């Protein structure tokens, strides 16, 4: 009508910041022949406007304007995705035929007034992603026909209100992302058209009502990131349509409810980071549709039940961070479509199953700080799939050239700690895309295969503490992206390669306690980025080569216990960044440079067992440093006042 | 513009 039109006209006069190329450019004439039927947005029946629909058309602007008495026709309202800031007010809920109500994605704060209340037709309410504060007014409870409301995203404070329970017709309920406090009303339980109930991420307290037993339609029950306590009620297995559960991180404790088994629905079980105790129950293996069941960080004990044999469509297993124990039984790793088998930090015992990866698809095994033993089965030998393997504590035994097979997709391995023998195969070569080999602290015999060189991805290569014997040949420096290199702690022989000089990327490089021989390469001068540097107990020789000096981010220089000799350059005074320094144990002699002054960053320094002369240098290090870290010299001297067992300079 | 909330694996 005329009226509604040019109240729509003195509402559109107060916007701002307009840019005409705005679709409300076609707002021009309010007779009826173009108010119903080019003004955008504005759909008509008889004449009168009964949708607005201006979502996302550049409107910046308030309500304060808005024709609350002249529109009394408005059934649709959709001005989400603008620029209005200001308020809700009360007038809103004088749209006795509003159906459909949307003011999501805006600046709108202050509270929600109760007359929202007064719209007795209205299906849907959405206020989402704003700064709404306050409580929820009770009188919402009033909208008997609503069958979805959506405010989540806002500033809400206060209880959910116990009227709630009124919305007889509410299927979906949207609360996400405010800070709604007190216990869950027990009146929501009986909702009997409820299907997806989203309160994630708000300040609510209290137990789970019971009577969420009633909510027999619910599919999807999001409550995680709350402050929920108390024991999960036995009768949430009565949601026998329930597809997702998520409780995580909440203060629940007691034992998980046997009657989850009777949710034959149940696809997604997220109960993760809570205080969860007892034993699992055997009846969690009924839930026959499980694909991501997730336990973890828990204080869970006793052993897992051979019951989760039937979990057959199980995907994703999160077990880790509990207190659980005992053998593993075969019916863990039974499901042919498991991909991700988490069980570290437990205390779990025996072999590994023989059923693992006997589908073809495992890509997640992960173990850690666990007590397995035994070796590993020829299923798992054999599966092709594994992107990431993590037995780092474990006691697993056996040859490593017959415990693996080939990986083209393995990402991560760490065998840390186990008790493997035997020889690496060059098989590792196959799993071109690995970034981390890890298999420190074994029983590994043997050479090298010259093809782990040619992993070329590979940035982490941990070998260290075996019994590995060898030359490091020259193409070395194949592995160019590698950034700690760790190979200290074996029989390596020969001289340290030249070829390390092209590893640029490298950040700590360990190639201590080896037998290697002859000089440090001289060319180790271009390593950018390395900080940690540790020749020690070797049988390096000749002097320490000044491009060592270049090093520039060095913090840790370590080449005690070699048969090093000559004169410490005083070119170590640009290593400006290095913090530790140990030369002690070797064959150096002359004096320590007095350059060393100008090393403010140095706070270890030890040169003892050397053959060295003179007085020591000004610097707090050396100032601070205990009398052994100068013992056994040739002809140190000191200065009075400061004890470090040296006769005083004359 | 409205969506259920989505739980995220640990
Ligand atoms: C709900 O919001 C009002 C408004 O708060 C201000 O506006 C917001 C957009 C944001 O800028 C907040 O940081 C502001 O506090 C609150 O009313 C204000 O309360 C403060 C108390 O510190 C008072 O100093 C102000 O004068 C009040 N009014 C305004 C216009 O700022 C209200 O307290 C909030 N909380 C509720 C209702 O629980
Ligand atoms: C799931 O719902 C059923 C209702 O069909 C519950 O059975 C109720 O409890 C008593 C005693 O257990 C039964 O004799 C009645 O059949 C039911 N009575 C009422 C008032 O509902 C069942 O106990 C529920 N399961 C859980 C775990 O709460
Ligand atoms: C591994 O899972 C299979 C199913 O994929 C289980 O085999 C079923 O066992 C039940 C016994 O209750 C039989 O009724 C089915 O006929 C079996 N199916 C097949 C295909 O054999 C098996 O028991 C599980 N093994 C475990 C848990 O060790
Ligand atoms: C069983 O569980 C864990 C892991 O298997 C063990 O807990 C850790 O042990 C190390 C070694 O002392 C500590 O550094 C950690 O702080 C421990 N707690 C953790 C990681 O949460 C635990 O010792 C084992 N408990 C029993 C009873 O065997
Ligand atoms: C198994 O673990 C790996 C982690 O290395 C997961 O693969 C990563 O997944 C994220 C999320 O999509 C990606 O951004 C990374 O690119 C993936 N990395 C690699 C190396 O593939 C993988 O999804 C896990 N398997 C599951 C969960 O089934
Ligand atoms: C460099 O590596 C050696 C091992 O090859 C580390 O050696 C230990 O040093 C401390 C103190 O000198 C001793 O108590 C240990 O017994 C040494 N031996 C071993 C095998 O650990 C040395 O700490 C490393 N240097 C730095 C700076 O980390
Ligand atoms: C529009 O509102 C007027 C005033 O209430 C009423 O007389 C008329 O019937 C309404 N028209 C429609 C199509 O709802
Ligand atoms: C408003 O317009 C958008 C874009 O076509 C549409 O998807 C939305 O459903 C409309 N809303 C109403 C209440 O008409
Ligand atoms: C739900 O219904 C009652 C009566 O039908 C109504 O007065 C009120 O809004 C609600 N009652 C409670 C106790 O919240
Ligand atoms: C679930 O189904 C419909 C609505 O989805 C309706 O009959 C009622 O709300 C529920 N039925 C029950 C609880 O038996
Ligand atoms: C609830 O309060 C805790 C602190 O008690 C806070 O860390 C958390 O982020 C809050 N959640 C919300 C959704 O405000
Ligand atoms: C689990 O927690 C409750 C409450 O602390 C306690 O009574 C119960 O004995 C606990 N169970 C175990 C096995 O610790
Ligand atoms: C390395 O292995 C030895 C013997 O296999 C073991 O005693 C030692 O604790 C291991 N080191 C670590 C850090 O686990």
């Amino acid at each position: 009508t005329v009226e509604e039109a040019n109240a729509l006209l003195k509402w559109k006069s107060t916007f701002t910041n307009q840019t005409s190329s705005s679709k409300l450019s076609s707002w021009v004439n309010p007779n009826t022949s173009s108010f119903c039927t080019s003004w955008y947005g504005v759909a008509c029946s008889l004449g009168s406007i009964i949708r607005l629909n201006l979502t996302n058309t550049g409107i910046e602007g308030t309500f304060e304007d808005f024709p609350f008495s002249s529109l009394p026709n408005l059934t649709f309202v959709d001005l989400s995705m603008n620029r209005f800031s200001g308020t809700i007010s009360p007038e809103w809920g004088r749209f006795s035929k509003l159906e459909y109500f949307d003011l999501s994605i805006n600046q709108l704060v202050g509270e929600i007034p109760p007359e929202l209340g007064k719209l007795s037709n209205l299906d849907t309410l959405h206020l989402v992603e704003n700064k709404l504060n306050g409580s929820i007014p009770s009188e919402i409870g009033r909208l008997t026909k609503v069958t979805e409301i959506a405010i989540y995203d806002n500033l809400l404070t206060g209880p959910i209100p116990s009227s709630f329970g009124n919305l007889t017709k509410l299927v979906n309920l949207y609360l996400f992302i405010n800070s709604l406090s007190g216990s869950i009303p027990s009146e929501i339980g009986n909702l009997p058209n409820l299907r997806e109930l989203c309160l994630d991420r708000n300040n609510l307290t209290g137990k789970i009502p019971s009577s969420f037993g009633n909510l027999k339609n619910v599919t999807l029950l999001n409550m995680f990131e709350n402050q929920l306590s108390g024991e999960i009620p036995p009768e949430i297995g009565n949601m026998t349509a329930l597809d997702t559960l998520s409780l995580h991180t909440n203060k629940l404790t007691g034992p998980i409810p046997s009657t989850l088994g009777n949710i034959k629905t149940l696809a997604v079980l997220h109960l993760y980071l809570n205080q969860l105790n007892g034993s699992i129950p055997p009846e969690l293996g009924e839930m026959e549709s499980m694909i991501d069941l997730e336990i973890s960080e828990n204080k869970l004990t006793g052993p897992v039940p051979d019951s989760f044999g039937k979990l057959t469509a199980l995907e994703w297993l999160f077990l880790r961070d509990n207190q659980l124990s005992g053998p593993i039984p075969p019916g863990i790793a039974n499901s042919t479509e498991l991909t991700v088998l988490q069980l570290d930090t437990n205390n779990f015992t025996g072999f590994l199953p023989d059923t693992i990866c006997r589908g073809g698809k495992l890509e997640n095994l992960t173990l850690d700080d666990n007590h397995f033993e035994g070796p590993v089965p020829k299923s798992l030998r054999d599966c092709k799939s594994l992107i990431r393997v993590r037995f780092k504590g474990n006691s697993f035994s056996g040859d490593i050239s017959e415990a693996f097979g080939v990986y083209p997709t393995l990402n991560f391995i760490d065998l840390s700690n186990n008790n493997f023998h035997g020889q690496l195969s060059a098989n590792w070569e196959q799993s071109q895309k690995l970034v981390a080999f890890i298999l420190s602290n074994n029983s590994i015999t043997g050479a090298i295969p010259p093809e782990i060189w040619n992993m070329t991805q590979l940035s982490q290569l941990d070998l260290s503490s075996n019994r590995i014997t060898g030359e490091l040949p020259e193409s070395i420096s194949n592995i160019n992206r590698i950034s700690k290199l760790q190979l200290n702690g074996n029989r390596l022989s020969g001289k340290i390669p030249s070829g390390i000089r092209l590893l640029t990327n490298l950040e700590y490089l360990d190639l201590s306690s080896n037998r290697f021989s002859f000089e440090i390469p001289p060319t180790l001068n271009n390593l950018p980025r390395l900080y940690y540097m540790n020749l020690s107990r070797n049988d390096l020789d000749q002097t320490i080569p000044e491009g060592l000096t270049k090093l520039s981010q060095l913090q840790m220089l370590d080449l005690s216990y070699n048969q090093l000799d000559g004169e410490i350059s005083s070119q170590f005074r640009s290593l400006q960044n290095l913090e530790r320094l140990d030369l002690s144990h070797n064959n150096l002699s002359g004096q320590i440079p007095p350059s060393f002054k100008d090393m403010l960053a140095l706070t270890h320094v030890d040169v003892s067992h050397n053959n060295l002369q003179g007085p020591i240098p000004d610097n707090a290090a050396f100032r601070n440093a205990p009398p052994d870290a100068f013992e056994g010299n040739k002809d140190l001297c000191g200065s009075v006042n400061t004890t470090q067992g040296l006769k005083p300079c004359s | 513009p409205v969506r259920s909330s989505q739980s995220s694996q640990a």
